[PDB]
C-alpha cells in the first residue's frame, strides 16, 4: 500500500531547464533516502542522484553533476529534480527509489520501493502526427501471410495501434518505435493471417496520437498490378 | 567509480533449470568495520520500474521467492535461481553503494529456451501513398522466431546496405515464447526508383542457409 | 488476594496498555506463579508465534528456573528480525537474540492502537549505532554518533546525527510499516537428569 508517483515529465527543448517531483505515501517518509535512477530507452539503469533522509547529503553522478539539483520537502512528503542545460543524451524514464535506511556515504541499504517513472523527452522538434502508410500483402508464406500499417513520423511519444476497431488481435506484433535522424518517431504494426481469408475480411488499424489529436484509420488491402 | 561487469549479457534457459548470472566490480565492495558487501540485485520487467530481490550481496528481500539466492563476496557476485519459472523472464542488473557514485551493471537478459523456430519471413514495398511524399520506406518482417539472436541484410540491387536501416524487436510472446523484428530501409524517392531489386537477407540459427525474400519496383 | 498457586499474570504484558519502544524494550521476569502457556497457543489472535530450542507443547510439563517477556513495538517487515541469527535494523541496533535461543516470539498487528491518525511519535528505534548489540543488550543512550572525521561534542550537526529515530505510525501505511507488537519469552531449563524432570 506505500508508492512511489514520479510527476513533471515532458518534452523539452535542448539547454532548456525541467523540474521533475515524486510524492511518497504510505510510509514515513522523513526516515529513509530517496534516489533518482534514469533509464534511456532500451538501454541500463543509469544512477542519478541521492538526498539524505535530511538533506545535508547530496551526491549527484558524474554525467549530471552541476547541472542537476536533488531537493526535498518532508513536511509535504514530496522529492524533488532540478534539470538545467538538458541534452538529448538526457531523455530517458526517471524513477525515484526509496533507500532502506538514510542516506549517509556507509547507510546505503538498497533501494526497495519504485515508482512507474515519468518519462523525459530532450528533442528540438514541434508536436506533428503520423501519417499511416499501408503495408500491402502482395504474391506471402506457407498459407500465412501478413499485413500492417506503417506509422512514420511523428512526435512526441507514443501511439496506440489498435487492429478492427479491438477486434482483429491474435498473431498482432505492433512493433516499438524508433527515433529517426530527423527527429520524428517511427512504428509498424503487423498482423499475420492465414492466407485463404485474405479478401474475407478488411483489415483497418487504428492509429492514435493524442499528443496532436489524431486519430487516424488506414484500410490495408492486397495490392493489386 | 566503481565499474560493475556482468556475465553473460543474455542467457536463455529452459524452466525449471538454474539460471546463474555474475557481477564482478572493479573494486571490493566489502566494508572492513562490519563484514557487509554493498551488492545489491535488481529485476526489471518491460514497462515495470526495476525491483529489488537481493541486497547485501546474500541477503533475500522480504517478498522474493526462494529460489532467488545471491553469493560471492569481495569482487564477484552471484545471482541463481535455482528452477526458472516462467514469470522470472526479466532484466537482471546488479548495482554497487559501497561508495559514490552508485553504479549499475550493463544487464542480463533472461528468457525461457524454448525449441529453435526459424522466423517467417516477409517484404513490403513502399506504399502509392507514400511514394506521393518523396520518400520510400521497404519494410522486412521476422515473425515468431526463436532465440532473438539474428541478421538482417539490405541488399539493393545486390549492392549491400548499411546506415540506411532502423530495427524494432517484440518482446518475447507470453504464450509461444517467439520474438518477430521488423526492419525499415528507407531512400528517398529519387534512390528508389534508381534500382529495381530490393532484397532483406535474414541468417538465423533455424535457418541451415541464409533465406531472402525480394520483390522488383 | 496473592499466593504462590496462583496463575501468572500474562494478561499484563500481552493485554497492556502502551508497548515500549523497541530500542528501549521492556523485560518482565514472570515468577513465583503457574505458567500455563495453553492461554497462548490456543489462541488464533497472534500473526506470529515460532518457538526456538523448545516444542510450544512441551512449555507446560518443563523446568524452568527463569522466564523473561520482552515486549516491543516494531514494523511488520521487522518481525521477521526477531529471531536467531538474523540481521537488520533491529536485529543489530535495537533487539538482538543469540544463537541458541532458548524461547518463543508471539508478534501481532497493533496498528489499530499503536497508530494515531497525524502519526504516533511515541514509538521509536535506534538508527545509527558504532558495533552491533550482544544479545538481549539494551542501548537507550541518547548520544550523537559521528558519521564523519571530526567529533560531534553532543550537537547535532553534519555528520553528527541523532541516533533515535521515530516510525510514525499512521492508519493508512501498509502492513508491512504497520505497528506490531511483539512479546519474546525467555526461558532457562534447570539442569536435572532425565529421571528429575526431562
Ligand atoms: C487478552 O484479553 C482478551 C479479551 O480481553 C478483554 O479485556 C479483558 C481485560 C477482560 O475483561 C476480557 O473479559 C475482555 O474480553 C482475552 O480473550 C478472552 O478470553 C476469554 C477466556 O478467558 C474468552 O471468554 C473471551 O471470549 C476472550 N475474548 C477475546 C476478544 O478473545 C485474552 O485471553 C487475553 N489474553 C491474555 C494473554 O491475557
Ligand atoms: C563475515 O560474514 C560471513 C558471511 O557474511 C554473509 O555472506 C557474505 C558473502 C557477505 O555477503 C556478507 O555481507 C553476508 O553477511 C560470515 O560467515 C563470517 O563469519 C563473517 N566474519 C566476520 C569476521 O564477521
Amino acid at each position: 500500500e506505500v508508492q512511489l508517483v514520479e510527476s513533471g515529465g515532458g518534452v523539452v527543448q535542448p539547454g532548456r531547464s525541467l523540474r521533475l517531483s515524486c510524492a511518497a505515501s504510505g510510509f514515513t517518509f522523513s526516515n529513509y533516502g530517496i534516489h533518482w535512477v534514469r533509464q534511456a530507452p532500451g538501454k541500463g539503469l543509469e544512477w542519478v542522484a541521492v538526498i539524505s533522509y535530511d538533506g545535508s547529503h547530496k551526491y549527484y553522478a558524474d554525467s549530471v553533476k552541476g547541472r542537476f539539483t536533488i531537493s526535498r520537502d518532508n513536511s509535504k512528503n514530496t522529492l524533488y529534480l532540478q534539470m538545467n542545460s538538458l541534452k538529448t543524451e538526457d531523455t530517458a524514464v526517471y524513477y525515484c527509489a526509496k533507500d532502506s535506511s538514510a542516506a549517509i556515504p556507509y547507510y546505503y541499504y538498497g533501494m526497495d520501493v519504485w515508482g512507474q517513472g515519468t518519462t523525459v523527452t530532450v528533442s528540438s522538434a514541434s508536436t506533428k502526427g503520423p501519417s499511416v502508410f499501408p503495408l500491402a500483402p502482395s504474391s506471402t508464406s506457407g498459407g500465412t501471410a501478413a499485413l500492417g500499417c506503417l506509422v512514420k513520423d511523428y512526435f512526441p511519444e507514443p501511439v496506440t495501434v489498435s487492429w478492427n476497431s479491438g477486434a482483429l488481435t491474435s498473431g498482432v506484433h505492433t512493433f516499438p518505435a524508433v527515433l529517426q535522424s530527423s527527429g520524428l518517431y517511427s512504428l509498424s504494426s503487423v498482423v499475420t493471417v492465414p492466407s485463404s481469408s485474405l479478401g474475407t475480411q478488411t483489415y483497418i488499424c487504428n492509429v492514435n496520437h493524442k499528443p496532436s489529436n489524431t486519430k487516424v484509420d488506414k484500410k490495408v488491402e492486397p495490392k493489386s498490378c | 567509480a566503481i565499474q560493475m561487469t556482468q556475465s553473460p549479457d543474455s542467457l536463455a534457459v529452459s524452466l525449471g533449470e538454474r539460471a546463474t548470472i555474475n557481477c564482478k566490480s572493479s573494486q571490493s565492495i566489502l566494508y572492513n568495520s562490519n563484514n557487509k558487501t554493498y551488492l545489491a540485485w535488481y529485476q526489471q520487467k518491460p514497462g515495470q520500474p526495476p525491483k529489488l530481490l537481493i541486497f547485501w550481496a546474500s541477503t533475500r528481500e522480504s517478498g522474493v521467492p526462494d529460489r532467488f539466492s545471491g553469493s560471492g563476496s569481495g569482487t564477484d557476485f552471484t545471482l541463481t535461481i535455482s528452477s526458472l519459472q516462467a514469470e522470472d523472464v526479466a532484466v537482471y542488473y546488479c548495482q554497487q553503494y559501497y561508495s559514490i557514485p552508485l553504479i549499475f551493471g550493463p544487464g542480463t537478459k533472461v528468457d525461457i529456451k524454448r525449441t529453435v523456430a526459424a522466423p517467417s519471413v516477409f517484404i513490403f514495398p513502399p506504399s502509392d501513398e507514400q511514394l506521393k511524399s518523396g520518400t520510400a520506406s521497404v519494410v522486412c518482417l521476422l515473425n515468431n522466431f526463436y532465440p532473438r539472436e539474428a541478421k538482417v541484410q539490405w541488399k539493393v540491387d545486390n549492392a549491400l546496405q548499411s546506415g540506411n536501416s532502423q530495427e524494432s524487436v517484440t518482446e518475447q510472446d507470453s504464450k509461444d515464447s517467439t520474438y518477430s523484428l521488423s526492419s525499415t530501409l528507407t531512400l528517398s524517392k529519387a534512390d528508389y526508383e534508381k534500382h529495381k531489386v530490393y532484397a532483406c537477407e535474414v541468417t538465423h540459427q533455424g535457418l541451415s542457409s541464409p533465406v531472402t525474400k525480394s520483390f522488383n519496383r | 488476594h496473592h499466593h504462590h498457586t496462583n496463575l501468572c499474570p500474562f494478561g499484563e504484558v500481552f493485554n497492556a496498555t502502551r508497548f515500549a519502544s523497541v530500542y528501549a524494550w521492556n523485560r518482565k521476569r514472570i515468577s513465583n506463579c503457574v505458567a500455563d502457556y495453553s492461554v497462548l497457543y490456543n489462541s488464533a489472535s497472534f500473526s506470529t508465534f515460532k518457538c526456538y530450542g523448545v516444542s510450544p507443547t512441551k512449555l507446560n510439563d518443563l523446568c524452568f528456573t527463569n522466564v523473561y517477556a520482552d515486549s516491543f513495538v516494531i514494523r511488520g517487515d521487522e518481525v521477521r528480525q526477531i529471531a536467531p541469527g538474523q540481521t537488520g535494523n533491529i536485529a543489530d541496533y535495537n533487539y538482538k537474540l543469540p544463537d541458541d535461543f532458548t524461547g518463543c516470539v508471539i508478534a501481532w498487528n497493533s496498528n489499530n492502537l499503536d497508530s494515531k491518525v497525524g502519526g504516533n511519535y511515541n514509538y521509536l528505534y535506534r538508527l545509527f549505532r558504532k558495533s552491533n548489540l550482544k544479545p538481549f543488550e539494551r542501548d537507550i543512550s541518547t548520544e550523537i554518533y559521528q558519521a564523519g572525521s571530526t567529533p560531534c561534542n553532543g550537537v547535532k550537526g553534519f555528520n553528527c546525527y541523532f541516533p533515535l529515530q521515530s516510525y510514525g505510525f499512521q492508519p493508512t501505511y501498509g502492513v508491512g510499516y504497520q505497528p506490531y507488537r511483539v512479546v519474546v519469552l525467555s526461558f532457562e531449563l534447570l539442569h536435572a537428569p532425565a529421571t528429575v524432570c526431562g
